[PDB]
């Protein structure tokens, strides 16, 4: 997908060149932060389902009726319930593919492009899933740059929901 | 295209998984080889030209009958573009290598060039010799100390020794 | 120009998007190479008049005919020989800006964009230029990554004169 | 577009100049300011979304006008069209800040706003009132500490007012 | 704006042409429908008030949680209710505007047109919307094709947001 | 072949949408005034071989050197006779085609295209048939709307060949 | 591109109101007049050429001066232009009577259209005399009875008379 | 593209023959049945977003391996892709059933879709459940009475079920 | 307009070329056929009004009905006798501004273009001025390479008309 | 495309070849008959309208079959590519006649022609008789003199009967 | 654009009137000094890239402050459009050589060229001294015997001086 | 390639046109020019052993250190001697191309076209091979228009490499 190094190569190549200094100045900037992002990808898999388990309550108790509502569309149902905590399993396992190629690139390619059609279609809504993401970054325990890098990709996903 | 870290994103997805640790232990074992990747690259992209031209002198030094009237590598439009593909392998040889796998190397260069030479004429078996020669060449070229560290390389050169020979067996 | 930083922004803006992770990573490697490409400026501009001088002097003892050979484009005038050493401290000069912006751009727009032309219509021959950036590669008296620095764009300005 | 570095080395070029020892020297300053730097930025890059929603809410709150039937912001269309461009005038702060260097926020966009504004009968002093809201916005959460070293970023932020003031006085 | 007169003066001359007889058919059959459409207009006008208090009432029923959530894009402030009953007017304004011109392009140009662009960026839902259409749906009163005519509009309302 | 239906279709299909009201009031006035329009081929078609031997003898009446002069493009010949006849007798097939399906497609597709290419290479000229359909129509028998429709075909063709 | 309808609700929502019931019987008319409007317009488009070829053979006849050599309409292409012209301004008209609006008719053919003839050299005047030629012709044409009920068309008259005025006038 | 009666035309040329008596009345009876035809494809047209997710929501729940990770509707992109092919078929199958004739359905849509499947390795047989699906959706939408007058429409029924198995039976 | 040495020019002009002796041979060409083609042009300027009248009367006694027959576009009017005479001089006028620039360059320019719909909007029939130019082909008395100059061009008006 | 002097020229080069005294003696001799080839050219060039519509006529004459309807010379659309082709065929001739060469007959025309006509439904063996009917009225015409020297133009004659049947074997 | 032959074509078919004989015998006379002017075009058409290139050193040595730093012919990319456009104007003098005509050169070249330099800030005064050094250079070319019989060329080298005058004349 | 005549047959066969006599007075320019060209082209085959030796020893007299300069690239060798001759016949086998069909097309096919990038990447001087063609033009002995000719093709290879 896209990622800082086959960026630099589509670049170049887009040119019909040889990768210039600019392009490994490029890829040695993704090589000193990638121990951050490494690291904030061991810790976030380590408590995917606290952190999961967590962020569906979380919504649960900012809007109690996504639990109380009838229809397929919402949590009302075991199978709903399912499904919730499922789709925000998927918002963090993004992520941690993000934290290890160093772009937005399988957030993109997997979750973004198409989420306002399926979003509409089926009547979710986005406000649901920013409380999600807020919770996670609110409790993985990260500090310093490891933390820097989690959450730079967590606003990334609120941005794409507004 | 995908690199080596996009490569394990990729199969893991289609399993639903997150990476194991092994396998992030295994990537951050590239990014501690990093530099030691970055000057191999640098010294292929600092000696392109020298790479392609004494290539090309050894196989028309070797394979005459190339050069020869009514050979595939007559008149100029044909030595040009000759040295071109030759420029053009050497080329993706270095993307792959920064890339640490051999995905742009098979989709963009390589894809259907048996059929295009075939089709043009052109020896295949002749266009593979400029390929190892250029192997050579470069190979050499990315263990010359000077400005650089000493240390050991014997991975890289491995790895892109086996990216040269790929593109030498697609072209048949 | 193109710089590490003019084509983060010139990649975002033409999708219509603000900068990302990858980008803030790509201009972060340039912060990181920036403190050798300022030194090896600093070192090529102080010995500056010395690598020209030397430069010249290498190219007429490769070359001896260029002293001899009569007419406008040789340096057998006290002209020929001013424009010859004034040509080799553009060379110099662009690689040290090469230098300061972490990119080929000023030597791209200020001497490789139009050079096939005024070489062929002037009669000025490559391998000249090529063995006066030996020159000032072989003895410049730069280490290591300092080194590696200078060395990579004037093996660039070599590459582009084959 | 030029950023800080390129800037220097254009007049140096025009005046055929090798760059000073104070130049080299205020240009490493901006190298070690550069950490602060990516960190204003991706404040900005991760709140970009509040920034024009929140800063376009308080100026429909106090110019109502705007929204009422017939007004310039009336219409999905034309408010769909008012958010981006406070999105994109943020878009462009952002690239001045990352270059260090007005250029492209200049030639890429404020070059022919007034001008736009007024032949559409857009009013350029809401406009104004726009980025004023963004910008207080903006140098507020590049002061807001989490996942970031404490420091001082004092001069940054003075710049990027600089920059918010540029566009605000474009459109009138 | 299109309307099924101007369609047809756009598509002949598309191809450089006078209009055909076809073209002529078309006009005739918006003519011959018009009757309907301006009766459902004229009722429809006539019961706004009525009809936009009912359908916002219908909304604070069904998703009691806007009438009780703090913030500005809920209804439990005295703006946020005065906004929302505004936008159910503005609806039911557009439709009347389509049953007198016989197309979708008034509610197209000046509704459709960056909706969702505004309905993410507020996080305004386009389930509540669709709760205010169908209630004035189910009680304009109209009857027969005058009735087939108003809804017609009224379901491509929802469908815009389905 | 381009019918009202065809247009119809054509049209929201380009725009990737169903159709819309507006459309559907256009096919509804294709069908409103069908009625006159089948009424007339049916009179036409009855009448064909009268309205055919008719109009040619109107041609030759009005131009009697296309009786007299020799060679292979006049009625001077057994040949060019039946030649002439056979082609007023498409003219009149086709009008009944435009009649059948409500748009000139059918004259269209089958017989202007190509039209002033072949009446340039054969000299044939466009008075000749002019002069056919002028008869045609004056004595086809037809009154009020059903007359209406048969003239704006055989009008459509006299401006084609004008 | 509007027609009668359109216009008003255009109108009618730059102030945010629905249609008055005034507004409402007055496009009701319209409505009634539906079936006469729909002949005057298929009387035009059946007898377009004629009402072109006629009204141009007549302009010739009165300023001969148009076709001597070196005329503006003298050689084939030049003739054949205005030939064109006129059937431009013919069918701008009918669209104009479809709508029952002028708007098309200023947008897509009027605007400009004196330094198209003012640039070229064209005399707009000689232009005006052909569209009162074809004004004549066609007002004629739509009072024709056979095939079509009799009744009182005045009003469509005034109406297309008005159009075809407003046509000549923005060429002179 | 042909519609009922442009297919008779057609046929009728190519043997050089004007339409029969019979040809003819059997025209006349299809522009009887307008009315209730443009109702048909009203209420589709109206219920379009509906019939589409609802048919999508019973097929995932019959066959939950299309959207579990690596099956062919995992991901958003490939839903979208899934929800835009059904919406694609409905519209085919709405203009089929306006023209009353299979030729759109056939040149627009159903062509190569057998391949434009199995190269992408989506299943055809799932992609027939999902038509099926919709074929219920819409007969019982069509015998909904409320703002339609009420009379016998089976006729109409058996002509969009032809159409829609068409379809389905065109991916398989 | 078009003519064999600015046809060089354009095709030297379009390849950003000096022109090359392929197009100086060309040149040269037109340079050796000139002598013959102003000879030719010189007797048809001479005979130009026995020429234009013996060719009107040809078509006058070949279709007698055009000066019988009442209306506008016909020679049964003063007017009209002068209106064909002047179209075919225009043909012969053409003809000698054809053989002086040595290309069709002005008949394509000053009478082809738009020649189809002027005399297909003023039923002028292409058969009349066949006749036309055959006559002043059949007397104008040149022999030789003159009259295969000559005819070269008033072939070339046949062709038009076809 | 090659002419008959390229055509050599690039088979010397092939070989590596400077050309014979007896191919540059058989050059001269083109260029000696070079007034006769002109006066042959301009003979087709002169009556190339004549020649495609008596061809035309004849074959319609022969083979009324095509032009009944339903038959592949049928309605005007048809009718008028037929024609053209015929057209084409005899540029084509005409371009071949000059160059003194096959090549551009061959490639920029029958290449594909057998195939077209076949899946087109256009009878190859009819397209066959109108070439060969534009061959007799072309050979015809070439001897005719008037404006001409006379004298032996026999083998410009066997050589444009020559290009006639390879194109007349192209369609079957 | 318009040569010799076409410029009085086009000012008598104005006047409706055909080419008198003295205008005749005008034509014929360039037409007998056509291999002159063959002559004349083909020495600077095989002398250019030595008339640009020496006329270019001479005038960097006349104003050196042209290729100083900052001077608008210094670095390659300006030194390279600067040798083009003197390229330029010595083609377009050469077409109106071949044309005995200046209206490709006014046309093309010319229109617009003061505006242009002016706009850029390249000297107008040094681009005239470019001209008239190719025009010495040009004027003393084509007057050389070698390959070419001796006779007068006077009248010819009056001309192309007067074609190099209005090119210096047109960019100030 | 580009002869005279596939240029005249571009032109037409670009306007789907036949040649018209524009395109014939230009073949018969080159049917006018041809016997020089031949004969040209018969001497300078017959002398090309003595005008390849000849121009070969030529350069290096004017340039003496392609002789002593050691490497692959200069004529130090035996081999480098062989390969020098060679490219010296290639330019005289080319022009003779050249003259025989009448345009630059074979030299420009056969060896203009990807000169540049050989001639830069193996390190050979335009200068040496201006030099050898000079020397051609200076002695191949021929007189008048053949001689004319002759020269206009070695000039345009001196003008391709400035
Ligand atoms: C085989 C390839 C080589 C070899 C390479 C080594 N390089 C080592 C260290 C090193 N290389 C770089 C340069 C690189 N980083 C960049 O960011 C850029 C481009 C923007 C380049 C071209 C760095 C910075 C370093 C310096 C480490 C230091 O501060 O001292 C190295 C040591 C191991 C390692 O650190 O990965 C080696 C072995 N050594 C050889 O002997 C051959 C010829």
């Amino acid at each position: 997908m896209k990622t800082p190094l086959t960026e630099a190569i589509a670049a170049a190549d887009s040119q019909g060149r040889f990768l210039s200094n600019t392009e490994l100045q490029v890829v040695n900037g993704r090589y000193n932060r990638a121990t951050s992002s490494l690291e904030a990808a061991k810790a976030l898999t380590a408590n995917a389902d606290r952190l999961i388990s967590g962020a569906a309550n979380a919504v649960y108790s900012k809007f109690p009726y996504t639990t109380q509502m009838p229809g397929p569309n919402y949590s009302s149902t075991a199978i709903g319930k399912a499904k919730c905590a499922r789709d925000i399993g998927y918002y963090l396992r993004m992520v941690t593919y993000c934290l290890v190629v160093g772009g937005t690139g399988p957030m993109d390619d997997y979750l973004v492009a198409g989420l306002e059609e399926i979003n509409r279609t089926f009547e979710l809504s986005p406000s649901w899933y920013i409380e999600a993401l807020k919770y996670i970054k609110n409790n993985h325990g990260l500090s310093g740059d490891v933390a820097n890098e989690a959450n730079t990709y967590i606003d990334y996903a609120i941005n794409t929901l507004s | 295209m995908l690199d080596a870290f996009a490569k394990v994103v990729a199969q893991a997805d289609a399993r639903g998984e997150f990476l194991s640790n092994t396998q992030i232990d295994a990537l951050l074992a590239i990014v501690s080889e990093g530099n030691k990747r970055l000057d191999v690259v640098n010294k292929i992209t600092n000696n392109a030209s020298a790479i392609v031209t004494n290539a090309a002198r050894a196989l028309f030094a070797e394979q005459p009958q190339l050069i020869s009237p009514g050979g595939n590598a007559y008149t100029s439009r044909r030595m040009a573009a000759c040295l071109r593909d030759m420029e053009i392998v050497l080329r993706y040889v270095s993307y792959a290598m920064i890339a640490g796998d051999a995905s742009v190397l098979d989709d963009r260069c390589l894809n259907g060039l048996r059929e295009t030479y075939q089709a043009l004429g052109t020896p295949g078996a002749s266009v593979a010799v400029a390929i190892q020669k250029m192997k050579d060449a470069a190979l050499a070229l990315v263990n010359d100390t000077t400005g650089t560290p000493a240390g050991d390389c014997a991975s890289l050169v491995a790895e892109i020794a086996t990216y040269f020979d790929r593109a030498a067996a697609a072209v048949a």
